[PDB]
Order: C-alpha cells, then sequence, then structure tokens
C-alpha cells in the first residue's frame, strides 16, 4: 500500500564509529514493521541498521535513532553510503538517500 | 479545547547569535496556527519556519532566533514553546541554552 519515503534529515554524517542521533521525517510508517537500513550496493555487500526502539517513532511520521557504525574504522576519506527505510513484513524500501562517515579524527 | 505539546527537541544548546536549525517534535498542531517561542522572564524571541517546515502536524524544522544579548559573558538556558495565534495558548516549555559568542 503506502510508499515509503525519506522527506527530510535531522544530520547527514556523522563519525565512522556511529551512534550519532538522527532525527528523521517520513511518510507513514508503523513503528513495529519498520527499520532503517545503511548499506553500499557495491560488490562487498554491507549492511547495517539504524538503532531505535518502537518509542522513538513518533506518530508515523519521524524516525530517531543512532547510526550504525561503518565495517571499516580505519577509513581515511569520508566515505559515503545510502540508507533506506524498509519494511519488516514486505521487504519494501524508499528511494534511499545518502551518509557519510567522517574519519574518526585524531586525539 | 486541543492538546499543545512538545515530545523533544534535536538539540539542548546552542550560540546566541541565532539562526540555528532545529527540529522538534510535537503532539498535532496545525501548520497555519502555530509558532515556537524562546523566552526568559524578561525577553521572548519567536523561531523562524514556514508552513512548509511543518511536517504532518508533528514536527516543525525551525531556526533559534537571536537571544537578546549577543555578548553574553556565562551561557543561558531559556524556555522553549508551542504557542496558537489564534488564541495564544502555550505548552509547557523544554530546556535550550544559549552560548557565549
Amino acid at each position: 500500500a503506502s510508499n515509503l519515503k525519506i522527506s527530510r534529515m535531522d544530520k547527514t554524517a556523522g563519525s565512522v564509529r556511529g551512534g550519532d542521533e538522527v532525527y528523521l521525517l517520513c511518510d507513514k510508517v508503523q513503528k513495529d514493521d519498520i527499520e532503517v537500513r545503511f548499506y553500499e550496493d557495491d560488490e562487498n555487500g554491507w549492511q547495517a541498521f539504524g538503532d531505535f526502539s518502537p518509542t522513538d517513532v513518533h506518530k508515523q511520521y519521524a524516525i530517531v535513532f543512532r547510526t550504525p557504525p561503518y565495517h571499516k574504522m580505519k577509513i581515511e576519506r569520508p566515505v559515503t553510503v545510502f540508507l533506506q527505510l524498509k519494511r519488516k513484513r514486505g521487504g519494501d524500501v524508499s528511494d534511499s538517500k545518502q551518509f557519510t562517515y567522517y574519519p574518526v579524527v585524531e586525539d | 479545547t486541543s492538546e499543545l505539546r512538545i515530545c523533544r527537541i534535536n538539540k539542548e544548546s546552542g550560540p546566541c547569535t541565532g539562526g540555528e536549525e532545529l527540529y522538534l517534535l510535537c503532539d498535532k498542531v496545525q501548520k497555519e496556527d502555530i509558532s515556537v517561542v524562546f523566552s526568559t522572564a524578561s525577553w521572548e524571541g519567536r523561531a523562524d519556519f514556514s508552513q512548509a517546515d511543518v511536517h504532518r502536524q508533528i514536527a516543525i524544522v525551525f531556526k533559534t532566533p537571536p537571544y537578546e544579548d549577543l555578548e553574553i559573558s556565562e551561557p543561558v538556558t531559556v524556555n522553549v514553546f508551542l504557542q496558537r495565534l489564534t488564541d495564544g495558548v502555550c505548552s509547557e516549555p523544554l530546556p535550550f541554552t544559549y552560548l557565549p559568542r
């Protein structure tokens, strides 16, 4: 039925260690049936998930979650990946958007 | 007659200069009768956003109004709340603090 779409996004970049809180506005989703997936469509096939409880799904139109860490921690340059809303029931998705992982700066 | 309430705000601090972008989740509101207000007991600034920035009545993306004293030394936490325009009724407030510079 209803098509998944990501309207806007709090921030679109974070550390490679992930865990950065992101506020995402979207079209009608269902607190339990929905999930946020990060991946890179290359050969590798990496994929991760946004951390959030059914509680962080605000009145069916928004999701507050935390970015999952990137599969490679020692990157040198800003790696860009895609993310998309996906249902658990159908497997359906939304036209994915992008997200950039900045190299864990020194200290 | 209708509920007015903020459920959360993507940030809690920010520069007194204002103009910073924030996201806030709230209970159903009317894009054509709503406003975000930052305030103290002496001051009161209204946040800047378009009716287009009110996502499905349950969220608003706006810009923090600049603080009265743009030359603060210490941080200043203020109140942030929703206010209707038809009857000026406000919702409970949430803590946001301004920073020096």
